[PDB]
Parts: C-alpha cells; structure tokens; sequence
RNA sequence: GGGUCUCGCGGAACCGGUGAGUACACCGGAAUCCAGGAAACUGGAUUUGGGCGUGCCCCCGCGAGACC
C-alpha cells in the first residue's frame, strides 16, 4: 500500500556530491509534507530538511544550509535531496518521512521509509586482517575458556562473522565495529567454551567482507611453548 | 533558525509491568506539534503519539502523551516485552523541526559482575608492526563499567577504544571489549600489560594481567 | 465563452486569542461618528480578505493583453 522508498545512497569522498530520491507509492506527496531525517551510526535522529511539495516551500537544518537542496516532482510523486560539499560528519542513514496535509499541520511523521545509507570517506576499500584471540593457559572464569578473532583494518562496513561455519552460536558475542583514526574499521568476535574441549574441539572464525570480495577462515588455537 | 527539545533521561531500566515516563522540554518554540516515536535496532522509527496527546491509529493504548507548559511526557502505563526500545520526541513548527536526544528503555535484572579476560597480540599481527591488546568483560549488568589499561603500572590514556553489545535477549546482560593499540616497537619495550575493571558487581576492582613473552 | 498565463489599478491602522492547514472560518481588544457625564466611564451606529519565513506570497473585484 503506502510506501516511501529512498535510494541514491552510497560511498563518496569528502567534498563530493550525492542525490537521494524518495519515491512515494499509494498516496500523493502533494497531499503531505515530506521530510528528510538522518541517523549517524550509533547516534540519534537529526532533522535535515522539509518540503511542502504543493508549494515548493523548503526549510533546512543549520548544519546543512547552503550545501543541501530539497526538491519535489509531484508528477513523478518523488522528492529529492541534493547533497553538495559532503563531509565525513554527514555519514548516516537518511530516512524520508511524510506528514499529512499540504501545508503545516500538527500530525506526526506517520510513515518512514527504511532509509538509504550515505558514507562519506577518503578511505580505500580494504579487506580485513584476521588475528586470533588465543585462549589463555589457565582454565579461566568458571571452568570455561574465552577465545575469539580480531577483525582489523577494513573498509567500508560491514563484515559478517561466524564460528565453525555456523555450527557454534551459543556464547558468541560479535562486537559492533569502531571507526579508527586511520579511517578503517575494527571489531572483535568472542566465544566462551568449556575448558575441557580445547584439546578436542577446533574453533574457526569465518569472516566475509563483500566490498573487497574477501573471505577468511582463521583457526584459533591455544598458543604454545 | 533551529528549535530545540531536551529529552531525559538518556537511559532507564524497567521491568515488564512497570509504569514508564519520559520527558522532553521545549526550549525556543511553544508549538504543541510534539510527536513521540519508537525505534528498534536496524528499523525505521514508528509514530506513537502526535499533537502532544493524540494516540496514533494502530498504537496500543498503554502509550499516552501529555503536556504541562513546556514539558511533554510520554507515559507507558504497563511496560510490555516488545516495548524495550529507544524513544524520541519531536517538535515541528511551520518551517523547522527537531528531535530530542532519545531515551533507551532497557531490561532491569539483578547485578551481575563481569568475567574478565585479557588477550595479548598474536605473533601474526606483530609481523606487520602493530600490536592490539584486548580486554573482555563478559555477561555483566548494569551496563556502566570502567576499564583502565596499565602498561608497566603506568596508566594509559588515549590509545584504547571500546564497544558494547546490545543487552542479551536471554539473560539480559551486556558484554564489552576494550582494545589497546600500540606500535610493535612500543609493545616490545614493556613487560606487564593489565586491564583493571571497575563495576558495581565488584567489591574492589579486578585486574587481569600477562607478561609479554610468558607461557 | 471558458481555461491557463502576464501586466495595470483596487481591496482602513494597531494588538492579542480560538480551530484548522493553507492562504480559511471565527472571537476580543480597537478605531471612526453620535449621545450622556466634571471625570473614571456608559449607551448607540459604523468598520479593515488571508498565510507565514515581515517582505514576500495566496485570494477577491475591476481593466488590458498573450496563448490554447
């Protein structure tokens, strides 16, 4: 029925441009106002811009004024966000949302699209290096050992991590990635296992990074001698 | 020309069946076009309340909104398991809109001390000239935790980063990694690496250590 | 003729409020005139198109023109 579908997100270097589109289905944007709201990774919602498509009236957050232009084409039932002079701080999921009525109203933003991801960076695509987090020699907290893999220096997001080709899921914690000062991402994935199984069971972390077309399998074993 | 909403608290711990109240104060504007949204990880926000007190069609009536002067309140009368989420208030006027900073509603449980583990850098990583030391806090509650790195008993500053899992869907605990990053040259200049963990579930802080090159 | 457009000339001043969501509906101060009172005031009559970003826009009436 009612749909808003954002598109046009992608990777761009600082200073570059992107044009986002927001295509409506099941209603006419001329009967609504249309709003762009963005969410930086791990942060809150930030209003970006608004338009009354029946009138062409536009408004902008101070953080984007003079760099972003919002527009609409009622015959195509689509709204746009032209983004110029992009900075790293503009990296975010960009949502499009509608509010009932052709001019201002006190209705809410009652339907939101699923968003389009915008990444602003000078970093070059890079597959991760995968290093073992070897289990320690003492049978650790509670007769259980902790082990893992360090997934370091990749760009862009995301990576997917599994253990034993998905055969091991319980006790696994794959942490959210952090962006390093190098512009590259890093994360760890860990798992706790019975101490009595370190000699018998082998543990392998499987790391896939689609943007680099790389796939890595890393056996994590106790460190010896 | 922006407007502002101040939302509090940033986080709250509650149990199923609890009454929950979240507040946003308008700074500049006095517009009553205040709406409340729910957002779950990886999903778009959903509208709950609009025009400060109107319940959106389809939303359970345990959600309600009210206004007293500049203060706007979202109330959940009896919290349900599907209501643990982040909530945002929002204000609009003719041209500008703004959002509050958000409130995460998480699951209350008994205090649980972390299990601490420390990992030296692998021989493989050292070949490329960098060393990463990793400290793991496993399955603790509440989320607040302090991790301090010491190298040869000297406190470290500015060369570590951490990240935390979402609250576990089965035991409601958190886990945290702290990664200390050194050059290979710096790493081989020192002997004892330790992370000291401070948490409400520990009487005194806990230290896990290793000596570079030891068994 | 009717539609779009364009241009010209018109559509009392100020302040605030209610409900909208467009550019509307309504309300109170108020203003002008008359009468009463020493005055504070009182009675009667008449009265402004609107939106919000306040300098731009929409609408209404009259006139001129362009294009279907």
């Amino acid at each position: 029925e009612v749909q808003l579908v954002e598109s046009g997100g992608g990777l761009v270097q600082p200073g570059g441009s992107l044009r986002l589109s927001c295509a409506a289905s099941g209603f006419y944007i001329s009967s609504y106002s249309i709003h762009w709201v963005r969410q930086a990774p791990g942060k809150g919602l930030e209003w970006v811009a608004s338009i009354y498509p029946s009138y062409g009236y536009t408004s902008y957050a101070d953080s984007v004024k003079g760099r972003f232009t919002i527009s609409a084409d009622t015959s195509k039932n689509t709204a746009y966000l032209q983004m110029n002079s992009l900075r790293a701080e503009d990296t975010a999921v960009y949502y499009c949302a509608r509010r009932y009525r052709s001019y201002y109203s006190r209705y809410g933003f009652d339907y939101w699209g699923q968003g389009t991801l915008v990444t602003v960076s000078s970093a070059s695509t890079k597959g991760p290096s995968v290093f073992p987090l070897a289990p320690s020699s003492k049978s650790t907290s509670g007769g259980t050992a902790a082990l893992g893999c360090l997934v370091k220096d990749y760009f862009p997001e995301p990576v997917t991590v599994s253990w034993n080709s998905g055969a091991l899921t319980s006790g696994v914690h794959t942490f959210p990635a952090v962006l390093q000062s190098s512009g590259l991402y890093s994360l760890s994935s860990v798992v706790t296992v019975p101490s009595s199984s370190l000699g018998t069971q082998t543990y392998i972390c499987n790391v896939n990074h689609k943007p680099s077309n790389t796939k890595v399998d890393k056996k994590v074993e106790p460190k010896s001698c | 020309s922006d407007i502002q909403m101040t939302q509090s608290p940033s986080s709250l711990s509650a149990s199923v069946g609890d009454r929950v109240t979240i507040t946003c104060r308008a700074s500049q504007s006095v517009s009553s076009a205040v709406a409340w949204y729910q957002q779950k990880p990886g999903k778009a926000p959903k509208l709950l309340i609009y025009s400060a007190s109107s319940l959106y069609s389809g939303v359970p009536s345990r959600f309600s909104g009210s206004r007293s002067g500049t203060d706007f309140t979202l109330t959940i009368s009896s919290l349900q398991p599907e209501d643990f989420a982040t909530y945002y208030c929002q204000q609009s006027s003719y041209y500008p809109s703004t959002f509050g900073q958000g409130t995460k509603v998480e699951i209350k449980r008994t205090v649980a001390a972390p299990s601490v583990f420390i990992f030296p850098p692998s021989d493989e990583q050292l070949k490329s000239g960098t060393a990463s030391v990793v400290c793991l806090l496993n399955n603790f509650y509440p989320r607040e935790a302090k991790v301090q790195w010491k190298v040869d008993n000297a406190l470290q500053s500015g060369n570590s980063q951490e990240s935390v899992t979402e609250q576990d869907s089965k035991d409601s605990t958190y886990s945290l990694s702290s990664t200390l990053t050194l050059s290979k040259a710096d790493y081989e200049k020192h002997k004892v690496y330790a992370c000291e963990v401070t948490h409400q579930g520990l009487s005194s802080p806990v230290t896990k250590s290793f000596n570079r090159g030891e068994c």
